[PDB]
């Protein structure tokens, strides 16, 4: 009720006061990371038969 | 002349269209469904007997065309035990598909507990296992005798002749007309009863319906086994029974049954995988 | 091919045999859901079962459920002595008043089932009194437990909680455990498992596809909940709300031809309640004549009425008072007709 | 009292354009310089047969050879995926399970289901077979997800609203998770195992920390219940699949909606995400029989791996990269490479 409300109120408090970085730099952190390991990727690259154990 | 072309022409109509059944059968059944289930091993087992019984028609239609057997003593000894042999296969397994039917109806918990699929295994091989007991001594008992230069194979039996002829043709009637068709008769009629008797196939129109179409399928397999396994068996009993002058109506009426006989291994995997629900299911889907 | 692992090859092999058998002897059974509104009888329906067929129940167990028959006793008078703060029902004198006031003293403060000779004796002679029994009378204005009668009548005179109580009292009275209830019993070679969903008020979505493949769904309706009501709103019928719920249930996707066995319990109390309350509390539309065989038929034909599937979906309609020895038969009948259906649904014959 | 709800409002105004002014750009419009994957086909090198009821969940290893399933048989199979063995095969008390979980270290096994109990399973008992190590009661709601920290401690989800964190060998609730207004689905762990996300039945999606026990951030945007839930492989994003036939990818940082995985004529539902090892492939196992195979940078469909005669249910990429296991309802697993 009451109490419930102010739990609610004061979380809210605790996840608006946060920082946020732009969504530019994150999306170009993505992008850097997935361009970092994508020679690692077995699926994006698949060897034939050399390494698979399957 | 016109009897030779009509002998075969119908052996000939009749083996094309009972292999292209029995190997539709084949291929459907090991590529669209599979043998997880009793009844589609039972079918596939039916499937083999009859491909296999009726794959030796044109060997006797061109004995019968030359009048002569110029393959050989040992293609006629294997012809004969393939044909008996894969004739009673099939008897056998019709008569174990009926015991399944009703086993499945009437007792339902021991189908519960009893049909699994190596059950089914079993039963087969023991089918097969139960034809050769049969097939083999015909393997060893048939043979090439010589009939006025025509080499004319006929099964040739022990001194005692006319003891062994009755005693094939008595247990050829017996175990495999009478009891086949007793057996049949008395698991359909109370599988029948049953579904007669049960809640969900009774008191509505929809459930009347089902209930006439599987009362109809049942009667038309008793029916087509009957009238296409009388005219041999009574034909070959009265044949055994008074002589029979030759003539060109006997002859065509004694090939005209052995058609009907191979007609019915013909129609046999037309009438019971083609009819099924679950062909129906996996096939409508292609 | 002839290498180390092949112990590897063996382990597996052997886990498959094994996995196999315990799969043929899980799929030689028989799996049942049960499904229906609060206090319905359906735990008394499978304890009823397990007792007849199974066996009894152990020392400790007795202990708990002595417990929880303990904790059914304070809550169910509680309920009714503050039942009269609402019904304005006055007390027989100031004495009854006392004893009252000491109940509410000693349910103020508890610790665990030591059950006080005093509090027992508070506890005779509220049940002792002219206006206690009036709202026991009366309680169809409010919510009271149904066995609160078999509680106050035998259970009052326990005076110690050093010995098990009969095999009565624990078929009775049920857990309050959330999690799901499995009960197994054997009815003539046939392995039941009953699908109790005790507690379980998450959603009822994310698990009801987890029971589609069950060979049948014992619903339950309480026929004695016509004239009683939910004290939350005041403008909803305990019996509508079984119907919708039973609707919801039939017309769900994952049991589009699971059969349905439904019983209607509480044919006791209903046959009893019929006399006095008439049936047209409940629907006020009804014009048949208030006799218990009338009313249980047209409780018995809305039920199958709610139904849109009748053609190839069959409801097991059967009255029930769920302490009798028909009530397993009934499911052996109904799960028989399901498994010669499902025997029928292979070889192309159904 | 309903003083506070009218500002708790304005609060969420605040939270949402705090986010709309932190989105002067979106991530495919700087990914379009990008070539894409193109049509990769990935082909069923392993069909792990062995269960008969259909298969919840399941969990690899991180050796990257074996793994871990639960079915509705009651049957915690172990397999090896690179041979299609059988290490163990372990009985449940109940057979109603949901999820699954294998331990970092490879010696423990979780399950749990709709008896509220999460079974923890000790697979190097020198005494003989796979016998229950830990019963952690406490849930009032059924448990759908759970994973390993280590050996130490397991994150579970649960239909109760609440998460947990329990320490095995107390056998207790070290720390609560609450927060959502509807039933937890699933949790993913975060790489560092700092963090752990966990979707729920109220479209919302809640960043939780391990060791202080708050939720930091909440993410919203699907229309339905989220069933799925995987974080990317740096840690500072996720992806949630959810019952509106559709994918989305959060953002812990922008903490705000970074890009949809959706196309036309799917209307299924989402029961399994997982990310490969450069985070380039999203594969989520969808309800139409399928297991489409999304990019995460261009959101365009890449490949679908058919071959699952139901509902495929969950999902798993080796900590390799190597291989994608698929199980299904249909009692088979698959591997794909
Ligand atoms: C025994 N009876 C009365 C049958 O009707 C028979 C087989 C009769 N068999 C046919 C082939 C034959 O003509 C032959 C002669 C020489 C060669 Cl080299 C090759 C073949 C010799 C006679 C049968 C079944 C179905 C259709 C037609 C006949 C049958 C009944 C029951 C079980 C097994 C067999
Ligand atoms: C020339 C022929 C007629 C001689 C006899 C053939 C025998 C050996 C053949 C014919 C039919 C065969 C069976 C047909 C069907 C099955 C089911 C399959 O899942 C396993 C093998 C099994 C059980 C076969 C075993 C071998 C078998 C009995
Ligand atoms: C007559 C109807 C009702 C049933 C027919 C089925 C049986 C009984 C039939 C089928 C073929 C028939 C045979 C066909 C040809 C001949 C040759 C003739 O010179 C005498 C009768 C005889 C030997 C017939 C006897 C009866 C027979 C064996
Ligand atoms: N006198 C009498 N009592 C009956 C009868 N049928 C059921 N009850 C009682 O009704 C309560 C709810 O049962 P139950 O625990 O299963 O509820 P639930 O699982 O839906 S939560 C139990 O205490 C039962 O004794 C009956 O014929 N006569």
């Amino acid at each position: 009720s009451i109490a419930q409300a102010r739990k609610l109120v004061e979380q809210l408090k605790m996840e608006a006061n946060i920082d946020r970085i732009k969504v530019s730099k994150a999306a170009a952190d993505l992008m850097a990371y997935c361009e970092a390991h994508a020679k690692e990727d077995p699926l994006l690259t698949p060897v034939p038969a050399s390494e698979n154990p399957f | 002349m016109i009897t030779a072309i009509t002998i075969m022409a119908l052996y000939s109509i009749v083996c094309v269209v009972g292999l292209f059944g029995n190997f539709l059968v084949m291929y459907v059944i090991v590529r669209y469904t599979k043998m997880k289930t009793a009844t589609n091993i039972y079918i596939f087992n039916l499937a083999l007997a009859d491909a296999l019984a009726t794959s030796t028609l044109p060997f006797q239609s061109v004995n019968y065309l030359m009048g002569t057997w110029p393959f050989g003593t040992i293609l006629c000894k294997i012809v004969i035990s393939i044909d008996y042999y894969n004739m009673f296969t099939s008897i056998f397994t019709l008569c174990t598909m009926s015991v399944d039917r009703y086993i499945a109806v009437c007792h339902p918990v021991k189908a519960l507990d009893f049909r699994t699929p190596r059950n089914a295994k079993i039963i087969n091989v023991c089918n097969w296992i139960l034809s050769s007991a049969i097939g083999l001594p015909v393997m060893f008992m048939a043979t090439t005798k010589y009939r006025q230069g025509s080499i004319d194979c006929t099964l040739t039996f022990s001194h005692p002749t006319w003891y062994w002829e009755n005693l094939l043709k008595i247990c050829v009637f017996i175990f495999a007309f009478i009891m086949p068709v007793l057996i049949i008769t008395v698991c359909y009629g109370l599988m029948i009863l049953r579904l007669k008797s049960v809640r969900m196939l009774s008191g509505s129109k929809e459930k009347d319906r089902n209930l006439r179409r599987i009362t109809r399928m049942v009667l038309v397999v008793v029916a087509v086994f009957i009238v296409c396994w009388t005219p041999i068996h009574i034909y070959v009993i009265i044949k055994a029974l008074v002589t029979i002058p030759e003539t060109t109506f006997q002859t065509v009426s004694w090939h005209f049954c052995i058609a009907l006989g191979y007609t019915n291994s013909c129609l046999n995997p037309v009438l019971y995988a083609f009819l099924d629900e679950n062909f129906k299911r996996c096939f409508r889907e292609f | 091919l002839s290498a180390e692992d092949k112990a590897a090859v063996e382990r597996s092999k052997m886990i498959d045999r094994n996995l196999r058998e315990d799969g043929e002897k899980a799929a030689r059974e028989v799996k049942l859901l049960l499904l229906g509104a609060g206090e319905s009888g359906k735990s008394t329906i499978v304890k009823q079962m397990k007792i007849i067929h199974e066996a009894g129940y152990s020392e400790e167990e007795c202990k708990q459920y002595k417990a929880v028959v303990y904790s059914n006793t304070i809550q169910s008078i509680i309920a009714i002595i503050r039942a009269m703060g609402r019904l304005k029902i006055d007390f027989g004198d100031s004495a009854r008043a006392d004893d009252a006031r000491q109940l509410f003293v000693l349910a103020g403060a508890a610790e665990e089932g030591f059950m006080t000779a005093e509090l027992a004796g508070v506890i005779k002679r509220l049940w002792k009194d002219s206006g206690v029994q009036a709202c026991f009378n009366r309680s169809r204005e409010y919510q009271l437990n149904d066995s609160a009668a078999y509680y106050l009548n035998d259970l009052d005179r326990i005076a110690q909680p050093n010995y098990i109580p009969t095999q009565q009292d624990v078929l009775r009275t049920r857990v309050k455990t959330t999690g799901i209830v499995e009960t197994h019993f054997t009815f003539k070679d046939l392995h039941f498992k009953m699908f109790d969903v005790g507690g379980q008020r998450s959603e009822r979505k994310k698990w009801i596809h987890c029971f589609e493949g069950v060979t049948a769904i014992i619903f339950c309706v309480a026929l004695s909940d016509y004239d009683l009501v939910l004290a939350e709103d005041e403008e909803m019928n305990r019996m509508h709300e079984s119907m919708k719920l039973f609707d919801s249930i039939c017309n769900n996707k994952w049991f589009t031809d699971t059969s349905i066995i439904l019983f209607l319990n509480k044919k006791d109390l209903f046959e009893e309640k019929i006399k006095k309350s008439p049936l047209t509390i409940c629907y006020p539309e009804y014009a048949g004549s208030n006799t218990y065989e009338e009313a249980a038929a047209y409780i018995q034909c809305q039920f199958e009425d709610l139904n849109k599937r009748k053609d190839t979906k069959e409801i097991y309609t059967h009255f029930t008072c769920a302490t009798d020895t028909k009530n397993v038969q009934f499911v052996f009948d109904a799960v028989t007709d399901v498994i010669i259906k499902n025997n029928l649904k292979d070889c192309g014959l159904f | 009292l309903d003083q506070l709800r009218q500002e708790a409002e304005q609060l969420k105004n605040q939270i949402r354009d705090a986010r709309k002014a932190c989105a002067d750009a979106t991530l495919s419009q700087i990914t379009n310089n990008i070539d894409p994957v193109g049509r990769i086909q990935m082909r069923t090198r392993r069909t792990l047969r062995g269960h008969l009821a259909k298969i919840y969940a399941m969990h690899w290893g991180t050796d990257s050879r074996l793994l871990v399933s639960a079915s509705q048989d009651g049957k915690l199979i172990i397999w090896d995926s690179y041979t299609t063995n059988k290490v163990h095969a372990i009985p449940l008390r109940s057979s109603w399970v949901m999820t699954c979980a294998y331990a970092p270290s490879g010696n423990y096994v979780a399950c749990g289901g709709l008896d509220n109990i999460c079974s923890i399973y000790n697979l190097k008992t020198r005494e003989g077979n796979v016998r229950v190590s830990r019963e952690l009661a406490g849930h009032t709601g059924y448990l759908s997800c759970c994973r390993f920290l280590d050996d130490n401690q397991i994150v579970t989800s649960s239909g109760d609203t609440t998460c947990a964190l329990w320490d095995i060998e107390t056998g207790q609730q070290t720390t609560t998770f609450t927060g959502h207004t509807g039933d937890v689905m699933s949790l993913s762990l975060a790489p560092d195992t700092r963090l752990f996300v966990s979707g729920a039945c109220d479209a919302s999606a809640k960043l939780w920390d391990v060791r202080e026990g708050m939720c930091r951030q909440t993410f919203t945007g699907h229309e339905s219940d989220i069933n799925a839930i995987c974080f990317f492989p740096n840690g500072n994003a996720f992806a949630t699949g959810s019952d509106d036939a559709t994918c989305r990818l959060f953002d812990l940082r922008a903490d705000q909606e970074l890009m949809t995985y959706s196309h036309d004529n799917i209307i299924c539902g989402i029961t399994s995400v997982s990310f490969s090892k450069s985070g380039r492939l999203l594969l989520a196992g969808y309800d139409d029989f399928n297991c489409n195979v999304w990019d995460a940078l261009k959101a365009d469909r890449a490949g679908v791996l058919a071959g699952h005669d139901n509902r495929v249910s969950c999902l798993g990429v080796t900590d390799d990269g190597m291989a994608v296991a698929t199980g299904s309802w249909d009692s088979f697993l698959k591997i794909w490479n």
